[PDB]
């Protein structure tokens, strides 16, 4: 009977329900090592002001 | 004990290196039709004529301090007299601050890599072979 | 663009010539930056009263929160389309996350200005109030410098529109791949005449001047 | 009489984008608060 | 290189003459966008 619902996938949908449906500290941090980022506007703000 | 794999010497115009050969040639031809068209509407009978302070190579001399940062003496001013020079300062603008990138990259370092030593590789990669006696 | 600018830069110089070679009409200048500046009145004010500025992904109205919907976002209402129920336009502000971050209270008051049309109202305002003194120069006239203070009104307003352009871009990351509505450009085009207006004003303002010095 | 203030709009166009490049220009403010 | 010889004939008009040289200047730059192109496409 397991190996039905891994051939169904529910468990992912409860993998999703479980971890992900609640997402909930909202940080998102990964980090990404390409150098090529342009600038945020934000980063040049108070130039402006 | 592997070989000595054969560093290349800089030379007597090394600094002219962080930018390729074609450049060096096409900036020059670049910078001859600048200076022409400016010296084209420079003199274009004004409806006296002695006008206008752009004179023949004297448009070139304005071309080249504006080329390199050093300033000039006097300023286009016609709407066709302007709109060509800061185009031209544009183009210097990008060219030669790009040229400095480039210039610190080579002051930077000289490394050979020489391929991976405490070799290591000899037991992964398949193509230097090595024996003893 | 470089060898593009040049025959540019020449076909310039060759219109002058035969235009020589065979603004204009003061007063209606005056009628003409009437309708202009009107314009520009309508087009501020149509930017501020909109739902709409930037497209978005985010979602209607949670507490629905399906994944995301996309949005047809702007000022007040981040109104929703493209989902279950299309056009339901939340009301939204600062929201309290963990720990607040009290103590950046740079960060706080650019929250304070943010939830508020403050600066981009004030737009409004200045060119409404530069508004009404450019009909102020036949009734009641011949003080002739009551004119000059009109386009300051309008110069001032674009200061306030561009200040709150940033702030609302500052705002949004304070991939999505977020495009923005046609709604948007609108209060970025009035900034370009509500500073081709109050130039004109000085044009007026000094000749006459010119007709006062004579 | 007053012909004083060189910049026009075209000029005071022209100012700010050589301003923004390197290359200086001959005209140059001169006057408190538009020096600054 | 036509209009040069036409200074003598049908002449005393003059201001074709300005437009002769018009177009060996643009010539040029017909010729300098080509070098690019090609060298463009050597390592294209």
């Amino acid at each position: 009977a397991v190996l039905k619902l891994s051939e169904q996938g529910v468990l992912d949908k409860l993998k999703n329900k479980w971890w992900y449906d609640k997402g909930e500290c909202g940080a998102k941090d990964s980090g990404s090592k390409e150098k090529t980022s342009a600038l945020s506007l934000s980063n040049v703000a108070g130039v402006f002001y | 004990m592997i070989k000595k794999p054969q560093k290349s010497k800089p030379g007597v115009f090394s600094f002219l290196d962080p930018l390729a050969y074609e450049i060096w040639m096409c900036i020059v031809f670049a910078y001859i039709g600048v200076s022409v068209v400016l010296f084209l509407v420079s003199r274009f009978s004004p409806y006296s004529e002695s006008t206008n302070e752009f004179g023949i190579f004297n448009s070139l001399w304005f071309s080249l301090g504006a080329f390199m940062q050093q300033g000039c003496d006097i300023s286009p001013r016609s709407l066709s007299g302007r709109i060509v020079g800061g185009v031209w300062w544009f183009f210097t603008l990008i060219i030669i601050s790009s040229y400095t990138a480039n210039l610190a990259a080579f002051l930077t370092v000289e490394r050979m890599v020489s391929p991976i030593e405490s070799a290591e590789d000899l037991s992964k990669q398949t193509e230097i072979a090595y024996g003893t006696l | 663009i470089l060898v593009g600018g040049l025959g540019l830069a020449m076909l310039v110089a060759l219109i002058e010539f035969c235009y020589k070679s065979r603004l204009f009409d003061r007063g209606v200048q005056m009628l003409l930056t009437t309708v202009g500046a009107f314009a520009a009145f309508s087009l501020m004010t149509i930017a501020v009263g909109t739902d709409y500025w930037l497209y978005s992904r985010g979602v209607c109205k949670t507490k629905k929160k399906n994944e995301e919907v996309m949005t047809h976002s702007g000022l007040w209402r981040t109104c929703c389309l493209e989902g279950n129920f299309k056009g339901l336009c939340k009301q939204i502000d600062h929201f309290p996350e963990d720990a607040d971050y009290e103590a950046d209270t740079a960060e706080y008051f650019l929250r304070a200005v943010r939830a508020s049309s403050i600066f981009p109202i004030l737009s409004v305002i200045l060119l409404f109030m530069g508004g009404l003194c450019i009909a102020a120069s036949e009734f009641y006239k011949t003080r002739h410098n009551i004119i000059l203070s009109a386009g300051i009104f309008f110069v001032s307003a674009g200061l306030s529109n561009i200040i709150g352009i940033i702030v609302y871009i500052s705002a949004n990351a304070g991939k999505n791949s977020y495009s923005y509505g046609w709604s948007f450009y609108f209060g970025a085009l009035s900034f370009i005449i509500a500073e081709m207006v109050g130039v004109l004003a000085v044009h007026m303002f000094i000749d006459r001047h010119k007709q006062l010095t004579g």
